C-alpha cells in the first residue's frame, strides 16, 4: 500500500495529512525530499491535529536572542509535539519514519520545514 | 624516493586467473583488515587565534572523516579575555553540536561522532554577544581526531 503526494512549503507553514482508521499493529512508513528550493524536510506523525506554529515560534524566538542551543531545543519540543518524528534520517537532508501504530484510532501527518542554518559568516536559523 | 596515491587490490585463493588482473569478486571471504584489530591513532592540533573588533567571527574547516570516528575540541583563553561561544557544523553549516561551559568556567568544550560515510566538518568561534570593542582578545584553540585525552595531552602535537 503506497501512495504519492505533492506539495509546496511557504514560510515554514506545514500542510497535515489525515490517516483514517488505522488498526493497532500496523505499521507505517514516510519519505520526504526536495525537488526544488532550499526546503530540508520534517515529518512528524500524531493523533489530535493541532498546528505546531505557536510551539515552534518560541524555538526561534530563543535561538534568535541567545545561544540556546537549537539542537537541543527543537529536540525536547519535537519530543512533546509529535509521537515520532525524523529530520535528516535520510539521504542529505530528507526524513524517513517508521511508526508502529499504538491503538486503534485515526491519526495525522504532519509534513513541514525544519528550523536550520545555512550560512557560514554568521549564525541565524 | 617513496611515492603516494591511491591503489586497488585484488587477493585469490585457488583462482589462477587473478594474476589476470581481471578477477571479479566469488566465493565467500578469508582476509581482512589487519588494523581493525587494535586502537586507532590519534592526530592532535593546537592553533592561537586572536578577535580583532572587526573580525569577531572564525571559522576552520576540518579533513574528512571516516565512519566510527570520533572529534573533540576545547577553546582556553591566554588572559582575562571572556569566553566566546563554540558550535560544529557541516559545509552546509547544517548545526551538529554545541559548546558545553564546564563547572570550572575557564574552558569550554565540543565533543560529535560520525555516522554517514563521509563527515565534512567546520568549528565556528564567535565572540559578538555585543557590540562591545574589548580589543585584542586572544584565545587558544585545542582539537583532536580520536584522542578523546585532550584534556592533558602531554604530547606534542602528532599526527597529520
Amino acid at each position: 500500500r503506497v501512495q504519492h503526494f505533492t506539495g509546496y512549503i511557504e514560510d515554514g507553514r506545514g500542510i497535515f495529512y489525515s490517516l483514517p482508521d488505522m488498526k493497532q499493529g500496523d505499521i507505517i512508513y514516510a519519505s520526504m525530499q526536495n525537488t526544488g528550493g532550499n526546503l530540508d524536510p520534517l515529518v512528524g506523525i500524531m493523533a489530535e491535529e493541532i498546528d505546531p506554529a505557536v510551539s515552534l515560534g518560541q524555538v526561534l524566538e530563543k535561538a534568535l536572542a541567545s545561544e540556546n542551543d537549537l539542537i537541543s531545543e527543537l529536540t525536547a519540543v519535537a519530543d512533546r509535539i509529535f509521537l515520532g518524528w525524523d529530520d535528516d534520517g535520510g539521504k542529505g537532508y530528507s526524513a524517513s519514519l517508521e511508526f508502529t501504530i499504538p491503538r486503534d484510532g485515526t491519526y495525522h501527518i504532519f509534513a513541514g520545514s525544519t528550523i536550520t542554518n545555512q550560512r557560514l559568516d554568521k549564525f541565524q536559523p | 624516493t617513496y611515492t603516494t596515491g591511491s591503489f586497488q587490490l585484488i587477493l585469490g585463493l585457488n583462482a589462477p586467473q587473478v594474476i589476470s588482473g581481471e578477477g571479479e569478486p566469488e566465493g565467500e571471504v578469508f582476509a581482512s583488515l589487519a588494523s581493525l584489530e587494535i586502537k586507532p591513532e590519534a592526530h592532535v592540533q593546537e592553533l592561537e587565534i586572536r578577535l580583532d573588533k572587526d573580525t569577531r567571527y572564525l571559522t576552520q574547516h576540518t579533513r574528512n572523516l571516516q565512519p566510527g570516528d570520533t572529534f573533540h575540541a576545547l577553546v582556553e583563553p591566554i588572559g582575562e579575555a571572556p569566553l566566546p561561544r563554540l558550535r560544529l557544523t557541516d559545509s552546509g553549516g547544517k548545526p551538529l553540536a554545541f559548546g558545553l561551559i564546564d563547572q570550572p568556567g575557564e574552558s569550554v568544550e565540543l565533543n560529535y561522532t560520525c555516522d554517514q560515510d563521509i563527515c565534512e566538518l567546520v568549528v565556528h568561534v564567535d565572540g559578538t554577544d555585543g557590540q562591545k570593542d574589548s580589543g585584542e582578545a586572544v584565545y587558544r584553540l585545542l582539537v583532536g581526531i580520536n584522542a578523546p585525552n585532550l584534556r592533558e595531552s602531554g604530547q606534542t602535537p602528532v599526527g597529520s
